[PDB]
């Protein structure tokens, strides 16, 4: 099957850099074009390197020129890109990108099919002058007064955490429906903040326990809060 | 019938030195003297052969290598020099026999803020053979310490960029670079 | 350089619907070189066509593309659950740079649904620690749109409230939202009265949920 692997994204401040790696398998990754494309928060796809098979041709999206560098490596089946001077608008998820193929050419210069075909999974890129840090997890207290109907709202506000991602579970995983987890949302102090409600029958407040499972990797943090009715 | 030189010469994209291109001219007759006489070039240098006295010749193929490089650098586009790009990226036989032409493309190859787009090699253990293409990225060792393929003090990424900017001066300039060469087999010539 | 538009922004249709998906250029597209792109919320994007028409390897018919110029459309003539999604088109045709559309979201359309309102005031522990979130939650109401108000004893509030909106639910094609409310915990003390109010389609009236600080 052909499969395109990139790593090498992660945090770092303002005038750092990064190696991102795209490791390819499943077809004769020589003969391909082979792209670096990023999308950053809320936007949509935007085009950043490409380098042709044989590596002769090499071109640059205007805002990342000179701080950027496209390579590839056709004997490890890899391409990466060196960044450095990182931007904060240089936060997104960067993907490798394949472009199909069309010779008494060593690299031809007729070529014109730039779309991408085949993607990776994208690796994260997050450049900020803010400091790693675990959220504070507390209740959303499920409210007899605010219960209509025989259903009842309870929840967890996980707050001031950086970089993304934190995952949040409901009773380690027995928990699925009527769950919604919030996208994260930036604050004015540059840290993230979230909430994950779940909606359940009242008539089970006091006989089922809820517990917020908390994890954010970037800071080894876990923690498991019991949302109790007050 | 004819050899499409402006594939070659009028290509849009020209390829970085360190991964310079070659295409094969076959089958067809070369006028080496419209070629003379197809614009305006900084250097247009034979080493071997005259384009009239070639004219007059057949060869069984015709390679034509591109690339681009900057101004004070070209001379090293010939046989018996030494240099970056001579020892590490593009390497002329003594005995050469072909035709080295090049023109300036500041107007196409440069950007306001500096154009990364074309490499060179910068770092390597030895010097290239005639004709070599090395498109390896290993970690260069410059100092005492053995790299493992890690990147760090001493331990180079091998590959550099030229940023081309229209403000440098013309040595500092990008100019556009074909070699010329000639085949001679014992099979059928093919082009003359 | 070539700038495509998009549109419409967001399109609401239901399953079995033909779904059209405009993308027009600031100039000529060479040789039709315009690629569609599929992305569903955390992938990557696939590709579904390029040169304007021809279909990529193993897409479904119901997805066909047209057009030239500067004029492109992607059209999905029986709508699928799965291709509820962002569509991007990219063009790549005698330009000096690759380029990307804003994207088309295509959502369901489904009836009217008011929102259950909920408000949690904040936990005893994060006042102690200085601050006061107070929570608005609006569950499983349709269309998206939508419209919180805060008010902090009768008083509409401005600049202090982040709103957040879940992906439409894959079962019942709903949306969830919350509100944050963020104040300090001494201006939080010095009121009394915390409610939100909420403005939307399924609902007669702008319906308004509260509670008293200390309650
Ligand atoms: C490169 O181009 C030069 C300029 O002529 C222009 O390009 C050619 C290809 C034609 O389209 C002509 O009508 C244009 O005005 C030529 O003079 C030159 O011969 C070309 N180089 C080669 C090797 O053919």
């Amino acid at each position: 099957e052909v499969q395109l692997v990139e790593s090498g994204g992660g945090l770092v401040k303002p005038g750092g850099s990064l190696r991102l790696s795209c490791a390819a398998s499943g077809f004769t990754f020589s003969d391909y074009y082979m792209s670096w494309i990023r999308q950053a928060p809320g936007k949509g796809p935007e085009w950043v390197s490409y380098i042709s098979g044989g590596s002769s041709f090499t071109n640059y999206a205007d805002s990342v020129q000179g701080r950027f560098t496209i390579y590839r490596d056709n004997a490890k089946n890899s391409m990466f890109l060196r960044m450095n001077s990182l931007r904060a608008e240089d936060t997104a998820v960067y993907y490798c990108a394949r472009s199909p193929p069309t010779s008494d050419w060593y690299d031809s210069p007729a070529y014109n099919n730039y779309y991408m075909d085949v993607w990776g999974k994208g690796t994260t890129v997050t450049v900020s002058s803010a400091s790693t840090k675990g959220p504070s997890v507390f209740p959303l207290a499920p409210s007899s007064k605010s219960t209509s109907g025989g259903t009842a709202a309870l929840g967890c506000l996980v707050k001031d955490y950086f970089p993304e991602p934190v995952t949040v579970s409901w009773n380690s995983g027995a928990l699925t429906s009527g769950v919604h987890t919030f996208p994260a949302v930036l604050q004015s102090s540059g840290l993230y903040s979230l909430s994950s409600v779940v909606t359940v029958p009242s008539s089970s407040l006091g006989t089922q326990t809820y517990i917020c499972n908390v994890n954010h990797k970037p800071s080894n943090t876990k923690v498991d809060k019991k949302v109790e009715p007050k | 019938n004819l050899c499409p030189f402006g594939e070659v010469f009028n290509a849009t994209r020209f390829a970085s030195v360190y991964a310079w291109n070659r295409k094969r001219i076959s089958n067809c007759v070369a006028d080496y003297s419209v070629l003379y006489n197809s614009a305006s070039f900084s250097t247009f240098k034979c080493y071997g052969v005259s384009p009239t006295k070639l004219n007059d010749l057949c060869f069984t193929n015709v390679y034509a290598d591109s690339f681009v490089i900057r101004g004070d650098e070209v001379r090293q586009i010939a046989p018996g020099q030494t240099g970056k790009i001579a020892d590490y990226n593009y390497k002329l036989p003594d005995d050469f026999t072909g035709c080295v032409i090049a023109w300036n493309s500041n107007n196409l190859d440069s950007k306001v803020g500096g154009n990364y787009n074309y490499l060179y090699r910068l770092f390597r253990k030895s010097n290239l053979k005639p004709f070599e293409r090395d498109i390896s990225t290993e970690i260069y060792q410059a100092g005492s310490t053995p790299c493992n393929g890690v990147e760090g003090f001493n331990c180079y990424f091998p590959l550099q960029s030229y940023g081309f900017q229209p403000t440098n001066g013309v040595g500092y300039q990008p100019y556009r670079v074909v070699v010329l060469s000639f085949e001679l087999l014992h099979a059928p010539a093919t082009v003359c | 350089e070539i700038v495509l538009t998009q549109s419409p922004v967001t399109l609401s249709l239901s399953p079995g619907e033909r779904a059209t998906l405009s993308c027009r250029a600031s100039q000529s597209v060479s040789s039709s070189y315009l690629a569609w792109y599929q992305q569903k919320p955390g992938q990557a994007p696939r590709l579904l066509i390029y040169g304007a028409s021809s279909r990529a390897t193993g897409i479904p018919d119901r997805f066909s593309g047209s057009g030239s110029g500067t004029d492109f459309t992607l059209t999905i003539s029986r709508l699928e659950p799965e291709d509820f999604a962002v569509y991007y088109c990219q063009q790549y045709g005698t330009s000096p740079t690759v380029t990307f559309g804003q994207g088309t979201r295509l959502e369901i359309k489904r009836t009217v649904a008011a929102p259950s309102v909920f408000i949690f005031p904040p936990s005893d522990e994060q006042l102690k620690s200085g601050t006061a979130s107070v929570v608005c939650l609006l569950n499983n109401f349709y269309p998206r749109e939508a419209k919180v108000q805060w008010k902090v004893d009768n008083a509409l509030q401005s600049g202090n409230s982040q709103e957040s909106v879940t992906e439409q639910d894959s079962k019942d094609s709903t949306y969830s939202l919350s509100s944050t409310l963020t104040l300090s915990k001494a201006d939080y003390e010095k009121h009394k009265v915390y409610a939100c109010e909420v403005t939307h389609q399924g609902l007669s009236s702008p319906v308004t949920k509260s509670f008293n600080r200390g309650e």
